[PDB]
């Protein structure tokens, strides 16, 4: 990750377990019998001015879309993962600090929120510096944290859901930047000692349970703690040597074929 | 770092590298400045003096009234003065002996020239294709296949060199060698065959030390390096002892049944027994007679100088000193256990510490720890004399070491301790303006508190003393989870820092506050638990209204009160306050939560779920779900916005407000 | 005499951090090295303070509160070596030899290392060693050829002879 | 084998580390505790450290930090520089 | 798995096989520390076990090992070879009392004399008693030059 | 280890260094003192080492002047052997044969004629 | 040698007389072992400071051996103080946390006052319904 | 006294990261012991810390020296090693 375990909050990717059909109904935008946002563009529409805007809107989604396909292609199905800096919260409370309800439409501009990020994701650096190519380890040492910030701050999102204004948004992207760099671990430090200790406590919590009471059982048998030593000892004789093999199907998805 | 007789002199420069070498007879002699000819020394001169070659010369002193020339004073500050113990009787050496035995075939006797040739270019090259201290494997393999010599070195023939000559073959010249060896008890035996005319197998035929050493010394310098040896630190010709060194008493022990008596250890003693067996062997040098019987007593030095190292080298020696019991060797102390290694180098007792039974207290801030005066009156905690202290700091001394707000000891320029006890107890002795003075402890004043067994990062975290009475450690209930230990009469240790540079570490990094969230799980590790928790539920209910009558009373905890009395939720006939109202008071301003539990509807539907706004709850009911180490836990959420404190105050408010509510709400089963 | 570059560490104390440390460090250096002697470099006549005074570092001590300031300086030193010819100033004359004196170092000319033409006269007004018109009293710089030098306790001491040609009274 | 690094081309993080704060405050504490030239208007304190903290807040405290790299090179940072 | 898949493969195997040890059920998991244990195991090729002693390695001299216990032999053998210990160790280090590189000991400190020098503001006399004179420093005198000559 | 006389032999660092001159050395010392006095209260203990030097230096003033030294420098030039140089300017007088005797290391280092010319210039200086 | 007595509490017999208020590192017996002004040693036993209180009684008899033989016993009342252990007969290991005077405690309504009061959370988890029944 | 600072215990400072607390509660608050080491062969000298007399009857040293902080704990071991004919040379900084 690059971050200090201790400053982190499991988070959720709205943009994942979503049907493509509803995905489009959250981020994508067009002039095709739509133009519903103009009802929010208040105050000030343009309107539509000259190109540019129409173009930013499909370019945002080119990348918000290269993120929907990958993941997956990497993550099984789960969605809850632990990231640094609770974003889902910096926005509430944030709609407490400034409030403003649907009645007040956004004093923002689609050409700002998109610059907003690009300027304040590139402020989230943890590997310094450039030193060309050394900017690569960094571009994707935060790549995950990144797809969040294009999913909870992509355009259609900030005007349909939770209308923001220059001041609010400018302050949101404030805390993020700050809470991020305040979450970068070390140097120091001792990441093994502390980590090792935490790994020991967990085992102790299992050992007992894996035995507690507790039967009595069959198949899949293996046990916990009592096994640990087996793994660390890489010993050949590991009681339950088990091994799980999957299939296709076919074969199979059936049964009698299996 | 403290003081140490303002040695000054040789600046300081901390140890940076550690060079592990192999003592050498020559060096051992030079280093030592004593003799040691009175084997059965022990001041056995007929009086209570000493000499010559045991106690005195010099050596390092053993009591006060003594300035053992060379340094001082005593008993400390004066390290032991090692000394040589001649010999003149080729002695063995178990430990290093094992290795020397394995070698056999690394030079062949006596020409002393690496076995390999050139060579055989693979064998020799292969052995080198491995870092030092390992190539041994190759040597051993060659010895097992060796047992004969050849021509004579690689001397041209034909003679030439440009670039030559090769001109060689092989492995020098001589013969051998030719006889292997095996280990039988504490003796070496080997057979000599060819053959087919007369030889010997495995039955007898020993060797000796004087012979081996001689062969080694002859070893070629470019040869000493060819193997895992060091022609500067480690030299085979060193494996054999000749000037056996003698550590200073400082390393040994003594005793004195004051009076009449004063036996020693024990131990050592044996050392004297060895010189007894050496001086009786050295004097016979002019003989001669019986000669063949003289070797029988020589075998005894082979055993004693061993028992002194490895009591039981797996041979069946006994090494009985008193009542047939192993003779406390040197290898015994090292890797006990029950000694150094894991008792004098890893886990050392220590000082400026204390421990006692713990007790609960609901009235201390989280980062607070009740320290009984009994202890506070015995700690410290030096503290140099600042120009800001002189007046304040002086009052302490003039007070006394028996009055909490007092001190013990006053340290001066020269490094002299003016014990405030019986010693001082007077002498205005104003107070220097650069010296040091040791005070009692008083008000956080941080100090670190742990619980054996300390698994988690936070079994040692740092509190702020002060200072209560009664002889236990009062500590804060919400801090009990991290110490996985109740009040079953448990003990917990306290370690007080001294230097003002650690006082800083355990304040800025380690602190009950900055430790309320271990990264083990990026989840909190402390939370509202026990009675203050049971209480929250039974009070966060919207069935519980508060009489105007207090409210008031309970508002005196917060502890940082706006001063403003909360706007009443009920203006009907009586003025009433909801239990959620005044509770949401002790939560920070501007933290949001949308708990959304199982069944939950646009409705209430029935205090189900939980949800806070500008630091005020409005929805559902507080329980462990939210004021315990939960994931998106309320405890987690202000920590983490906005850091410990008012964060640290959260535990003080609820754990103070509610306890206060519960006091007059009563609860039981 | 040599003009060389030497090193020395100054261990300063918090009390003297002020805003003019540089001065303190320099003042402390002059005091610790000037007048000292070593077998390695000899007598440290004086330090060429100013311009030729480098002040690097420094790193404060963990358990001490004092910072170590390494200093590179140019100094005038007087180191003698066996075989060197020097002019000396006779101080005393006893039937034991000639207690000369060169600069700050003391040179002893054993009587056995003096020509057989210089008989010792104790009756003469002021004990001297004449011959041989040439009269060497407690006021006549002589030329000697260091035969051997020694260094016991930073201090240096060697013996000179008068056996070679062109040595003796000056 | 050191190497020293350019006060102009610094690599490491511009912010002051959890551990450093702890070491600096530890270091000045001892310094002042040892009667030393205090670099900010004395608020009227007593605690050689609680004072050092008054300094840190105003970034008016001496001492610099040499950050050794694995290479063997280092970087020097000024308390007023750091964050 | 190391013999028949990848070495990288086998790391993932550990990570997975450790999760399945401390998770069922309800267990304090952090992907970070789990991650680290694995990389340490599969970071030198072969599968370095962690038996009561500490990865049966040997590349940091003895001094260090002597800490993992049991000492003895180690020193009795290493001595016969003069094994240099860069003392870059952390237990080797807490053995000598030198300050250890434990995070907050993994850096040194000096002094920003520069600040004390130019420090906020803020003359040339010598006759108010001190028989000696002065005048700032320009009464007609040089230096160097002569030295160079 | 190294305790010879030579013949130019001994410590390497010292060998490398250039042997300061007598008169010139004293001049430099004087200069140094002048720079120090530039703002002194009065006194400045000269210890014991100073006294001796102050005497020997004055009793060997082979150039009681600020220019004498420069003249000497001008006259010289070719290094040859720092030691030998400072030695030749510290002894003086006079003939070749004598030069070799005092500095045997000069053997086949330099000729004669030249030497004589230098001595004459010094005597007149 | 021996300081921080005081031996001012020993009789002519070199032994203490009950029941003399003994505290601190006070001493109670005195020894002597031969070796100007020489020589008398001191192999006498003091009293651990951690203890206090008076002296119940002493018994001086003869051993064989063939010399004298003394035994000293001192009593030291001990009151309950915060931090002392108590537990019922069901494994309710408890320790004292506080000592409220009579008024504070829930005087009710009979009205008596609890002599000690344990907390309800030491029930449901340690299922010890016997403590209740009793 | 005293108390007891377990292996367990020490492994926990390291987790936080307290170089100085650690060093304080092991090489100061228990065995505050200082010794003087020869720069060539790193061993105990004939030190006096009074008359500045150090000297070395072996390496023949009298000018080249350095000081070291070690626990009398350490001290013993190095000494106990001398009896086994092995020399832990404490080659300090450049003083090597």
């Amino acid at each position: 990750d690059g971050l200090d375990a201790t400053l982190v909050e499991y988070q959720v990717f709205d943009s994942l377990r979503l049907s493509t059909k509803q995905f489009e109904k959250k981020y994508r935008i067009d002039l095709m019998e739509d133009r519903s946002l103009s009802l929010y563009m208040e105050n000030s529409i343009e309107n539509d001015s000259s190109v540019q805007d129409l173009l930013d809107e499909e370019y945002t989604q080119l990348v918000a879309d290269r993120e929907l396909l990958c993941k997956f292609i990497f993550p099984k199905g789960d969605a809850r993962w632990p990231l640094p800096v609770n974003v889902q919260r910096i926005i509430q409370n944030a709609l407490q600090i400034f409030h403003l309800e649907a009645k007040k439409p956004t004093d923002l501009l689609p050409s700002d929120i998109i610059n907003g990020l690009n300027e304040l994701i590139a402020k989230l650096t943890i590997f310094r510096g450039s030193d060309r190519i050394t900017r690569d380890v960094q571009n994707n040492a935060t790549l995950l944290f990144q797809i969040l910030l294009r999913s909870k701050f992509a355009v259609k999102r900030v005007i349909m859901e939770y209308r923001l204004n220059k001041v609010a948004f400018e302050w949101i992207m404030g805390e993020v930047e700050a809470r991020f760099q305040q979450a970068v671990v070390s140097p120091g430090e001792m990441v093994g000692t502390l980590a090792a200790q935490s790994i020991g406590e967990p085992a102790t919590q299992m050992t007992l349970n894996t035995f507690h009471y507790a039967g009595v059982s069959s198949k899949n048998v293996t046990l916990g703690v009592p096994r640990l030593k087996e793994i660390l000892n890489v010993a050949k004789n590991i009681k339950t040597p088990s091994l799980t093999i999957y299939l296709m199907p076919w074969i199979a998805a059936n049964m009698d074929l299996a | 770092s403290g003081i140490q007789f303002s040695p000054s002199s040789v600046p300081l420069r901390r140890v940076e590298e550690v060079q592990f070498g192999i003592l050498s007879p020559e060096e051992i002699r030079s280093m030592s400045v004593a003799k040691i000819e009175f084997p059965e020394t022990m001041d056995e001169s007929g009086q209570r003096p000493r000499v010559g070659g045991l106690l005195d010369p010099r050596l390092g002193t053993i009591d006060r009234q003594f300035k053992c020339q060379t340094c001082g004073e005593t008993m400390a500050d004066c390290p032991g003065h090692f000394g040589h113990i001649e010999l003149a009787k080729p002695v063995f050496h178990i430990g290093f002996l094992s290795k020397i035995k394995k070698i056999l075939e690394c030079v062949c006797w006596n020409c002393g020239k690496l076995k390999i040739d050139s060579s055989n270019p693979k064998f020799n090259d292969t052995q080198r294709y491995r870092d030092p201290k390992n190539r041994l494997n190759a040597v051993w393999n060659v010895c097992k296949t060796k047992m004969v010599c050849d021509t004579g070195l690689s001397a041209g023939s034909d003679n030439f060199d440009l670039s030559n000559p090769s001109a060689n073959m092989g492995h020098g010249g001589c013969g051998a060698a030719q006889p292997t060896i095996r280990k039988d008890g504490l003796r070496l035996w080997g057979s000599w065959k060819r053959g087919k005319d007369e030889s010997d197998l495995p039955e007898k035929r020993l060797l000796s030390p004087l012979e081996v050493h001689t062969i080694f010394t002859h070893i070629s310098s470019e040869d000493l390096a060819h193997l895992g040896l060091n022609e500067q630190y480690a030299r085979p010709d060193w494996m054999i002892i000749t000037v056996l060194p003698v550590p200073p008493p400082s390393v040994r022990p003594s005793i004195s049944v004051d009076g009449t008596s004063r036996g020693e250890d024990d131990l050592t003693h044996k050392l004297s027994d060895i010189i007894k067996a050496n001086a009786n062997v050295r004097r016979c040098e002019q003989e001669g007679a019986p000669a063949h019987i003289v070797s029988e007593y020589e075998q005894l030095l082979q055993f004693h100088v061993a028992t002194y190292m490895d009591n039981e080298i797996a041979g069946q020696p006994q090494a009985l000193q008193k009542s047939g019991r192993p003779l406390k060797s040197i290898r015994a102390r090292l890797k006990g256990k029950e000694g150094r290694l894991r008792g004098n180098l890893m886990g050392k007792r220590v000082d400026f510490s204390a421990r006692t039974v713990i007790t609960g207290d609901p009235n201390l801030s989280l980062d607070e720890l009740g320290v009984p005066r009994s202890i506070a009156k015995t700690l410290t905690y030096p503290e140099t004399v600042t120009p800001y202290n002189i007046y304040q700091l002086q009052e302490l001394v003039r007070n006394g070491p028996d009055e909490h707000p007092g001190a013990k000891y006053i340290i001066r320029d020269t490094g002299e301790r003016i014990d405030l006890r019986y010693h001082k107890r007077a002498g205005d002795i104003p107070l220097r303006y650069g010296w040091r003075v040791e005070r009692h402890i008083r008000d956080g004043d941080v100090v670190i508190f742990n619980r054996q067994p300390s698994l988690h990062k936070m079994s040692m975290m740092g509190h702020r003393i002060r200072v209560m009475p009664y002889s236990t450690f009062r500590l804060n209930l919400s801090v009990t989870s991290p110490y996985n230990a109740d009040f079953d009469g448990d003990e917990m240790n306290m370690h007080v820092p001294q230097s003002e540079e650690t006082r800083a570490e355990i304040q800025e990094i380690t602190m009950v506050p900055k430790q309320i969230v271990s990264p083990q799980s990026n989840k909190p590790v402390m939370g509202i638990v026990q009675d203050t928790l049971a209480g929250v539920r039974k009070f966060s209910l919207r069935d519980n209204f508060l009489t105007r009558n207090a409210v008031m009373n309970i508002m005196l905890w917060v502890p940082d009160w706006d001063g403003i009395l909360p706007p009443p939720v009920i203006l009907k006939p009586k003025v009433l306050w909801t239990g959620k109202q005044i509770l949401s008071l002790i939560i920070p301003k501007g933290i949001n939560l949308i708990r959304d539990d199982d069944k939950q509807s646009l409705s209430n539907p029935t205090d189900s779920g939980m949800l806070i706004e500008n630091g005020e709850i409005i929805y559902g009911v507080v329980d462990k779900k939210t004021v315990g180490a939960s994931q998106g836990g309320l405890v987690h959420t202000i920590w983490k916005e906005k850091g410990p404190e008012i964060c640290k105050g959260f535990f003080n408010g609820i754990q103070r407000v509610v306890n206060y509510w519960l006091l007059h709400n009563g609860f039981s089963i | 005499f040599f003009l060389k570059e030497l090193s020395l560490t100054i261990s300063l104390h918090p009390s003297y951090f002020g805003p003019r440390m540089q001065d303190y460090l320099k003042a402390k250096l002059l005091a610790d090295v000037e007048g000292t002697c070593s077998g390695q470099y000899g007598y440290i006549i004086c330090v060429l303070d100013s311009n030729t005074i480098d002040i690097d570092k420094g790193r404060v001590v963990p358990g001490q509160g004092f910072a170590e300031f390494e200093v590179k300086y140019r100094a005038v030193l007087w180191r003698p070596f066996r075989g060197e010819v020097v002019d000396a100033i006779v101080t005393t004359v006893n039937k034991m030899g000639f207690f000369a004196n060169i600069g700050p170092l003391n040179v002893f000319v054993s009587s056995h290392l003096v020509p057989p033409d210089m008989k010792f006269d104790p009756t003469a007004n002021p004990p001297n060693y004449s011959g041989e018109d040439q009269v060497i009293e407690k006021g006549s710089n002589v030329r000697l050829k260091i035969v051997g030098t020694r260094t016991d306790a930073t201090e240096i001491f060697a013996i000179a002879t008068m056996k070679e040609d062109y040595l003796g009274v000056l | 084998s050191g190497k020293a690094v350019a006060k102009e081309d610094r690599t490491t993080t511009p912010y002051m580390t959890k551990y450093e704060r702890a070491r600096i405050l530890g270091t000045r504490a001892l310094q002042i505790s040892m009667n030393a030239p205090v670099l900010v208007d004395l608020e009227g304190e007593t605690d050689p450290l609680q004072i050092a903290m008054k300094e840190l807040a105003q970034k008016k405290i001496p001492l610099l930090v040499r950050r050794y790299l694995p290479d063997g090179s280092y970087e020097d940072w000024s308390v007023a520089e750091l964050i | 798995i190391l013999q028949i898949l990848g070495i990288e493969a086998t790391r993932s195997a550990l990570l997975k096989e450790l999760r399945n040890v401390i998770e069922f059920d309800g267990s304090y998991v952090n992907y970070r520390h789990l991650a680290l244990l694995c990389d340490v195991m599969t970071s030198r090729g072969h599968l370095m076990a962690i038996t009561r002693h500490g990865i049966n390695r040997a590349e940091t001299g003895a001094l260090m090992r002597c800490s993992f216990e049991e000492t003895v032999e180690i020193l009795m053998d290493a001595a016969a070879s003069g094994e240099k210990d860069d003392c870059k160790g952390i237990s080797e280090n807490i053995m000598l009392g030198q300050l250890a590189p434990m995070g907050t000991g993994a850096f040194d400190i000096y002094l920003d004399q520069d600040m004390l020098m130019n420090y906020s503001l803020g003359a040339g006399s010598g006759m108010g008693t001190s028989q000696l004179p002065e005048g700032a420093g320009t009464p007609y005198e040089r230096s160097p030059m002569v030295d160079s000559g | 280890f190294e305790e010879d006389a030579a013949q130019l032999k001994l410590g390497p660092e010292f060998e490398n260094e250039d042997m300061l001159t007598v008169s010139e050395a004293k001049i430099l010392i004087e200069t140094v003192l002048a720079q120090r006095a530039r703002e002194t209260n009065g006194e400045i203990p000269m210890t014991d080492v100073m006294k001796k030097t102050v005497a020997y230096f004055n009793v060997f003033a082979r150039f009681k002047t600020a220019e004498a030294t420069y003249a000497c420098e001008r006259i010289l030039g070719n290094r040859f052997h720092k030691f030998e140089r400072a030695q030749l300017g510290t002894l003086c007088c006079e003939d070749a044969e004598e030069a070799r005797t005092l500095i045997p290391s000069l053997a086949n280092k330099i000729d004669d004629q030249n030497l004589q010319g230098i001595l004459d210039e010094l005597s007149t200086l | 040698r021996m300081k921080h007595g005081t031996y001012d509490k020993l009789e002519d017999d070199g032994l203490i007389a009950p029941g003399t208020r003994v505290s601190g590192e006070d001493i109670i017996i005195g020894k002597t072992a031969p070796i100007q002004l020489h020589a008398k040693r001191d192999v006498s036993t003091p009293l651990r400071s951690t203890e206090s209180g008076i002296v119940d009684q002493v018994m001086v008899t003869t051993n064989q051996e063939g010399l004298k033989f003394v035994k000293v016993r001192m009593r030291s009342t001990r009151i309950p103080q915060i931090g002392d252990k108590f537990a019922s007969r069901h494994g309710q290991k408890g320790t004292i946390g506080m000592t409220y005077r009579h008024e504070d405690m829930p005087f009710s309504a009979q009205g008596i006052v609890p002599d000690i009061i344990i907390n309800p959370h030491a029930i449901p988890s340690r299922m010890t319904v016997a403590h209740l029944v009793e | 006294g005293g108390l007891r600072f377990g292996e367990m215990e020490r492994d926990c400072q390291i987790s936080h990261g307290c170089s100085s607390v650690l060093r304080e509660r092991l090489f100061d608050c228990s065995d505050a012991y200082r010794v003087i080491v020869c720069d060539i062969c790193g061993l105990i000298a004939i030190a006096s810390y009074k008359k500045d007399s150090y000297e070395c009857r072996s390496c023949q040293n009298r000018t080249r020296f350095s000081q070291v902080y070690l626990p009398y704990a350490a001290k013993l071991l190095f000494q106990e090693l001398m009896s086994m004919n092995i020399a832990p040379r404490l080659f300090t900084k450049n003083h090597k």
